[PDB]
């Protein structure tokens, strides 16, 4: 949710140190994305 | 013709190797890291 | 609704695709290796040991891929499409039996690992093999990939199928000038080996063997290939009276002068001309050291022990050469497919593959070596786990090798290149559109005419549209929809079940012989010509037909030359359809409710015997005919449908058979290009550049091949309204124009995906890379130069990110890059860091970043941003029906016609792109679309067929538009009645590649190369053009001098050089510095690059020294 | 991906129908023009879209983040 | 590093945006450069050597699949004891052995000096003793600390069955770092308390394995 980032399979949140591990906790998965911010944003339709 | 320079066809035999300047063939920069690129005249006449 | 001939015809094709799939080419192939080859490719080397200790050996058994004897199925490998993000190689280790020995009663077995084997998708061992709908999800993979194709390095790659010349066969080809080199060439596992034969010169006629030494007399080496007879040597090869008698005999004659009785003489004298034995096992230096290879040099083909099938077959091969060195013609050239055998994939990897794991084993022997060098106490200890250290040369190796697209062969010093591809995925139709594809070579230089034309032979084995002009190093050609690629069967049954046919040994045959009947050939080798060819050829196609050796092993017989052919060979093209019976067909058209009923599968005509695969040979014989309709007891087979003539990308050209062919060309070569669905997995890949499309649509009309791949379920392209008028007379030539508050509604919207990827790597100096950032001045905000990225320091998703900023921040130590020691006190605090920019013409997002690691265990971050282009004036829409265009104004929206319905024709085309350029098919098309939206259809007009035209006009006429698609319109401006009918109606339009966007490219003053500090290459690194000779020499008639001045003088290298009067050379500054001078110098401008060349010259030995002149005073 | 929310001619919302339209097509077997006959569409340019956009979306739902 | 020719401006930054690529310092106004140049598209006694080096260490490196870095890493400390002439009288198996542990050591990955020994006759004492000599020559000190929680994983990938091995992961680690915390921990090896845990936390994942496995 509003933490860093999600896994590949698991799709479960997680937030990380550095220099600390690429797994996630719950999945023997690899790859994970980052989540999106709560930051603003702006598009215009047209 | 026999002017001077061309003292004679004792030139047309190398008796010495006039090495081309650095600037016509660079050993092309590291780029990134300790990847250094060679340039073939250089190693050839760096072998000579 | 009883089963119809003139429906039930049209459900072969699909039921025949229904099971065997669109592309078997790169897969039943693999399969076959992975199973048959190394099965049999290590049965070859089961066995080594190195020359020291009498009691040792190594002896392989088993080979496998995915099994540890645990289940059937691998237990677990990586997820293909996970990995295609990691960047790994998707791949299965190998499972390796080895019994052997080490030491005193040992002889024991275990299962090794040599390494992996880099798998193909959709494969026998594939995952993806054998997955419904719900592995896909999980396993997060689309399901409509075509698969065959590998994935290397997370970049995904396709073997090309190569097409190669037919090998093993005497191919003879007539020439002017010359004498007409004939040839047979030959290889079977060890030593591929090349031999032509020609004359020499005015019926004087010679062996060139790169073996042997050259120029031999060759009805000498005919006795030398032990028949003695003299007579029928002649009488063989000649004829009976007719011409040949005298032509050959020239031979006989310079035969006769020399020498006689092989036994020795002829024999010896090949031994006695020869390369040598090469040092050792020239104990063989004999009279027969020839005799040996008197058998083995040209042939490995045939052998054996006497000579009378080999040497009865190069006098066969003498036959057909003086044939037609009688008279031209009469010759075989290389254009129909029966002389060019492809081969595909799997083949090319176990022959790759075999040489791999041999070099392999041989520095194998030199591993164990340094193990029994010093027999120091008692050594054993298997020396096996040893093979992971000498492993993956084979492995690792083979991956960079099907990276590379470049293969050496170490077994036979032969190097093929350009062997492998990208897989191109700009649409869906891209992805299995360059699969499927041909590449082609050899041929020597260019300029040979050969190279060139398309043979009526190719109907329906090649596809008749697209055959592009990528030609460079090849020729690239297509398979039709139904091509069955025939595997290699098997030679011994074929042979003596030949003679169960009756047929009669060459050593029981009359001498002179081709006189009585044909012939016989087995891969092109003669046995005995039998009595009776053609109830022999009925019999035998029955039998395949029939009760045994299926699909090819096909038969076809010849009267010029008198001669029948049957082949076991492999990688062949074979195509079904259906056989007449009698009258008609076999099917007698009940047979296929029995086929609709569901119980039928395919390949039940086959064994049942009503259809089965032919070949161009094969069919040359046959007699076929188009429809049921033309039917003729003088008949033999029939197709099945003439919408197979096309091949997959050629079926989306709706009623191609009414458009000429050089727009069939470009409308394929193009349709690859096309932009749209990808496929279902889409947003969840991540790809250098992908393109899409916002909405795709079905294109109105469908043609049926559309159906068969299943394509419109990913379209690509926009169904549009148009018109045809000279509107805005910006349309001219091909220029399209659009309208506003439509693509403002949307329309033709465009994203497209792109990537950067970086790699995080550590460094000797123990000393990673830090992503650290976002300095944030002021407290106020992170500095617009930077800004944009989030607490981690790195870019956000969903973000407006601009040129000038950062979206991913890598940085590396300055002392990193030097040789560390492990002397250190605090700072490796020292970071220069290198943020990448992202530069571009306009603003991008960030959608989906990625933090992830390959298996060398270290940190990897690749991204990707997205943009969604309006579809902006300058890019190119194209027809799908070969209407290359761009389109040009964009107009607001009063403007255009409206008429009844106010319809607004959203894309309005041209008049004289049609008639001039003449092509139809888009145009009644649009009648046909007119038509679907009515009754509410997707519609058919597939090719050759479909859907008829005179229906669709009672179809419109009843809802009261006109029988033509024409209609009143009134003027977008003006707002009146136009003057002349306008045909319009709905049609399919799609954006290609060539966005304009990506293509505008200027340079007011960019970087200079290293070398020549002129405008740096291309577009890309940056700007700066190519103005060439050709170009540059017109300039001269139009006399301007200043023009050049500017040109390649100041702009180009604006340069001054110091130069010397006395001792005219090059100096700088204050010397000519072979005159040690400060003096005589001039300052004065050159082009650098000349400078460049005198340098150049006088840095090899030469001296262009120079004269000067005063420019004013006359 | 989506019905888009008007024809790229008319302008006509079309986004309304497409659900109730495939509802008319599931239940009630009925012709396809005939149904947009009485689903209020007259003139073939917005028709098209009924007939056409292949609904991709739950096809990609497939691929959904959290499965 | 240079200054603006007037200015006196430091500060020097390049405009990529036209694509002019143009360096100016935003104190003065002037470039100090135009279109800034670019690049474009064995006989020895130690070198030879040093080819065998590389070539038996990149050879017997990865047979255990470590990094082709780390390998890169210690074939610098193979020169290295190179110039101390360490490598002159000893077996040259014990010596490229030492040289990849000390490495690997240093950037404390997962592997044991009893496990990465074994690829010969080694009786370990051999190798223990030669990387001890030449820790003996070096002044390399603290880096090579070693705990099981690097050793779980790689134990892990051979022990099969499923995932719940990893949540047992977590188990062990726990366990580890309060045996660590017990102070058993100290004294004995590294693979023997991990295997400990192991086992303990698969006797708490009540599965069914052996001793043997386990030393496996
Ligand atoms: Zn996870
Ligand atoms: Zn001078
Ligand atoms: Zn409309
Ligand atoms: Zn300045």
């Amino acid at each position: 949710a509003t933490l860093k980032y999600i896994c590949a399979e698991c799709s479960s949140k997680l937030s990380l140190s550095r220099t600390d591990a690429v797994r996630c906790k719950d999945c023997g998965h690899r790859i994970l994305l980052k989540a999106r911010t709560k930051r603003l944003v702006q598009f215009e339709a047209r | 013709d026999a002017t001077v320079p061309s003292g004679r066809p004792e030139t047309y035999i190398w008796r010495y190797l006039p090495a081309p300047p650095v600037c016509i063939r660079p050993s092309v920069m590291m780029q990134d890291s300790p990847a250094s690129n060679e340039d073939d005249l250089t190693v050839k006449l760096t072998e000579i | 609704d009883e089963i119809n001939t003139a429906q039930d015809k049209w459900h072969l094709l699909p039921a025949f695709l229904k099971v065997k799939g669109l592309v078997k080419q790169h897969l039943d192939s693999f399969n076959y290796f992975v199973d048959t080859d190394l099965k049999k490719i290590i049965k070859a080397n089961q066995l080594i040991l190195s020359d020291v200790d009498p009691e040792f050996y190594l002896k392989y058994v088993d080979i496998r891929v995915g099994k540890k004897s645990s289940s059937s199925t691998k237990d677990y490998l990586t997820p293909p499409h996970e990995c295609r993000l990691r960047d790994m190689t998707y791949s299965a280790p190998i499972y390796v039996d080895i019994e052997y020995t080490r030491g005193r009663n040992i002889i024991m077995h275990k299962d090794v690992e040599i390494g992996r084997m880099p798998i193909m998708l959709r494969s026998n061992k594939c995952i993806l093999y054998d997955a419904d709908e719900s592995k896909m999800a999980k396993l997060n993979e689309c399901p409509l990939d075509p698969g065959g194709y590998f994935i290397v390095n997370g970049t995904e790659k396709v073997i090309l199928v190569q097409e190669q010349l037919s090998k093993n066969r005497i191919i003879v080809e007539a020439d002017e000038k010359k004498g007409i080199v004939q040839a047979s060439v030959t290889s079977s596992t060890h030593e591929r080996k090349s031999k032509t034969y020609v004359i020499t010169k005015n019926g004087k006629i010679y062996l060139k063997h790169n073996s042997i030494a050259e120029e031999i007399p060759i009805a000498i080496v005919l006795k030398a290939c032990g028949i003695l007879s003299d007579l029928e040597i002649m009488q063989l090869v000649c004829g009976n009276d007719s011409s040949y008698q005298d032509i050959f005999a020239v031979n006989l004659e310079e035969s006769s002068k020399l020498d006689i009785y092989t036994q020795q003489q002829a024999l010896e004298y090949i031994g006695a001309k020869v390369k040598t034995m090469r040092r050792q096992k020239l104990t063989i230096l004999q009279e027969g050291i020839e005799a040996i290879a008197t058998t083995v040099i040209a042939h490995l083909t045939v052998e054996a022990l006497d000579f009378r099938e080999k040497a009865l077959y190069i006098a066969m091969m003498t036959r057909r050469v003086v044939m037609a060195m009688y008279n031209p013609k009469m010759i075989d050239d290389r254009d129909y497919v029966g002389n060019k055998r492809l081969e595909l994939a799997g083949q090319l990897i176990s022959l790759l593959f075999e040489d791999l794991f041999k070099k392999f084993n041989n520095d194998f022997k030199l591993s164990i070596d340094k193990v029994l060098k010093k027999p120091n106490r008692a050594m054993e200890y298997d020396a096996l786990l040893s093979i992971n250290v000498h492993s993956n040369n084979i492995t690792s190796g083979l991956n960079r090798a099907i990276s590379t697209g470049n293969w050496s062969l170490k077994r036979f010093k032969m190097e093929r290149a350009g062997v492998t591809h990208v897989l191109s995925r700009l649409s869906y139709i891209s992805a299995l559109g360059m699969m499927t594809r041909i590449s082609s070579q050899f041929e020597k230089s260019r300029k040979v005419s050969g190279p060139r034309a398309l043979q009526p032979s190719q109907f329906g084995m090649l596809c008749t549209a697209d055959t592009p002009e990528g030609e460079a190093c090849g020729l690239v050609k297509n398979l039709a929809l139904m091509t069955h690629i025939t595997t290699d069967d098997e030679e011994e049954p074929i042979k003596k079940l030949c003679y169960v046919l009756g047929v009669e040994d060459i050593t029981l045959i009359d001498s002179a012989s081709l006189h009585l009947n044909y012939g016989v050939y087995l891969n092109g080798t003669l046995i005995g010509s039998i009595r009776f060819p053609t109830k022999f050829v009925t019999q035998f196609r029955h039998l395949r037909r029939t009760g045994k050796v299926s699909e090819f092993i096909s038969i076809y017989s010849n009267s010029h030359q008198m001669a029948v052919h049957i082949a076991t060979d492999g990688g062949r093209i074979c195509r079904p359809l259906i056989i007449v019976s009698d009258g008609q067909s076999r099917v007698k058209d009940i047979h296929l409710r029995k086929l609709l009923d569901g119980e039928l599968d395919f390949d039940d005509f086959l064994k049942l015997g009503l259809v089965e695969y032919l070949d161009v040979n094969e069919e040359n014989d046959s007699y076929i005919a188009l429809y049921e309709k033309d039917i003729v007891p003088s008949m033999t087979h029939l197709e099945i449908e003439p919408f197979t003539i096309l091949g997959a990308v050629a079926g989306l050209i709706p009623y191609p058979h009414h458009n000429q062919s050089p727009r069939n060309t470009y409308q394929c070569a193009m349709g690859k290009q096309a932009i749209g669905a990808i496929a279902y997995n889409q947003f969840k890949r991540i790809d250098t550049l992908l393109y899409l499309m916002t909405y795709p649509q079905q294109p109105m009309v469908k043609t049926k091949t559309i159906e068969l791949i299943d394509y419109d379920k990913l379209p690509a392209g926009q169904n549009a309204t148009v018109a045809v008028m000279s509107y805005s007379g910006y349309d001219i030539e091909d220029a399209l124009v659009l309208n506003k508050s439509s693509i403002d509604r949307g329309f033709g919207r465009c994203e497209t995906r792109r990537k950067t990827t970086t790699v995080l790597k550590r460094y000797a100096n123990h000393t990673q890379d830090i992503i650290g950032g976002m300095r944030v001045d002021e407290n106020g905000d992170p500095i617009w130069q930077h800004q944009s990225l989030g607490p981690d320091g790195l870019g956000e998703v969903g973000m407006k990110v601009q040129s000038g900023q950062i979206y991913i921040n890598k940085s590396v130590p300055t002392n990193s890059a030097d040789a560390p020691n492990p002397n250190n006190v605090n700072v490796q605090t020292q970071y220069r860091e290198a943020p990448v920019i992202y530069r571009g013409p306009e603003p991008s997002h960030i959608d989906q970043v990625m933090m992830s690691v390959s298996d060398n265990d270290q940190a990897l971050i690749k991204v990707l941003l997205r943009q969604n282009r309006r579809p902006e004036l300058g890019d190119k829409f194209s027809s799908r029906h070969g209407q290359k265009g761009v389109c040009g104004i964009i107009v607001k929206q009063e403007d255009m016609p409206f008429n009844d319905q106010g319809i607004v024709p959203d894309i309005i085309m041209n008049p004289h792109g049609f008639p001039s350029r003449m092509t139809v098919g888009k145009m009644i098309e649009l009648i046909s679309g007119k038509a679907g939206v009515l009754n509410g259809t997707l519609e058919y007009g597939t090719c050759f067929g479909g859907s008829k035209l005179e229906d669709m006009s009672k179809i419109l006429v009843d809802q009261g538009f006109n029988y033509s698609g024409k209609d009143m319109l009134y003027s977008g401006i003006t707002g009146e009645c136009l003057q002349a009918y306008i045909f319009f109606g709905p049609i399919y339009y799609q954006k290609l590649k060539h966005m304009v966007l990506d293509k505008m490219h200027a340079r007011a003053r960019g970087p200079r190369a290293v070398l020549t500090r002129q405008p740096t290459e291309g577009r890309s690194r940056d700007g700066g053009l190519r103005l060439g000779e050709m170009e540059r020499d017109c300039v001269i008639a139009y006399g301007a001098s200043q023009l050049l001045l500017e040109r390649l003088m100041i702009s180009s290298d604006a340069f001054e050089v110091d130069v010397c009067d006395k001792c005219g050379l090059m100096g700088y500054s204050g010397w000519c510095t072979t005159c040690k001078s400060a003096e005589n110098i001039i300052k004065m401008t050159i082009p650098y690059a000349a400078k460049l060349l005198f340098q150049e010259l006088l840095s090899m030995n030469i001296a262009p020294r120079l004269r000067l002149e005063d420019i004013f005073q006359q | 991906m989506i019905v888009p929310v008007r024809c790229f001619s008319c302008g006509k919302v079309v986004g309304d129908k497409w659900e109730s339209y495939l509802n008319l097509l599931q239940e009630d077997e009925l012709d396809e023009g005939t149904a947009l006959s009485r689903l209020g569409l007259k003139r073939y340019c917005c028709r098209r879209m009924i007939l056409t956009h292949v609904d991709l979306i739950e096809k990609f739902l497939r691929y959904n983040p959290l499965e | 590093m240079p200054v603006c020719k007037n200015c006196h401006g430091t500060e020097f930054e390049r405009d990529l945006s036209n694509a002019n690529n143009d360096l100016v310092c935003k104190a003065c106004g002037v470039v100090s450069e135009d279109n800034p140049i670019v690049s474009e598209v064995a006989l020895e006694s130690r070198e030879a050597t040093l080819n065998n080096a590389r070539r038996k260490l990149r050879a017997v490196s990865y047979a255990l699949h470590i990094p082709e870095y780390i390998t890169d890493a210690a074939f610098q400390w193979y020169k290295l004891a190179l110039a101390n002439n360490f490598v002159q009288g000893r077996r040259s198996q014990n010596v490229i052995a030492s040289c990849l542990y000390v490495a690997c050591r240093k950037e404390k990955t997962h592997h044991m000096l009893i496990d990465f020994s074994s690829r010969l006759q080694v009786s370990v004492y051999s190798i223990g003793a030669t990387f001890l000599k030449m820790v003996k020559k070096l002044h390399i000190t603290e880096l090579p600390l070693a705990d099981p929680s690097l050793f779980i994983q790689h134990f892990a990938e051979k022990l099969d069955l499923a995932d719940k091995k990893i949540k047992v992961v977590k188990d062990a680690v726990k366990l580890a770092q309060r045996m660590s915390k017990d102070w058993m921990f100290e004294g004995r090896r590294p693979a023997g308390i991990a295997g400990a845990c192991i086992l303990l936390a698969c006797r708490m994942n009540n599965l069914r394995r052996t001793h043997t496995e386990i030393v496996a």
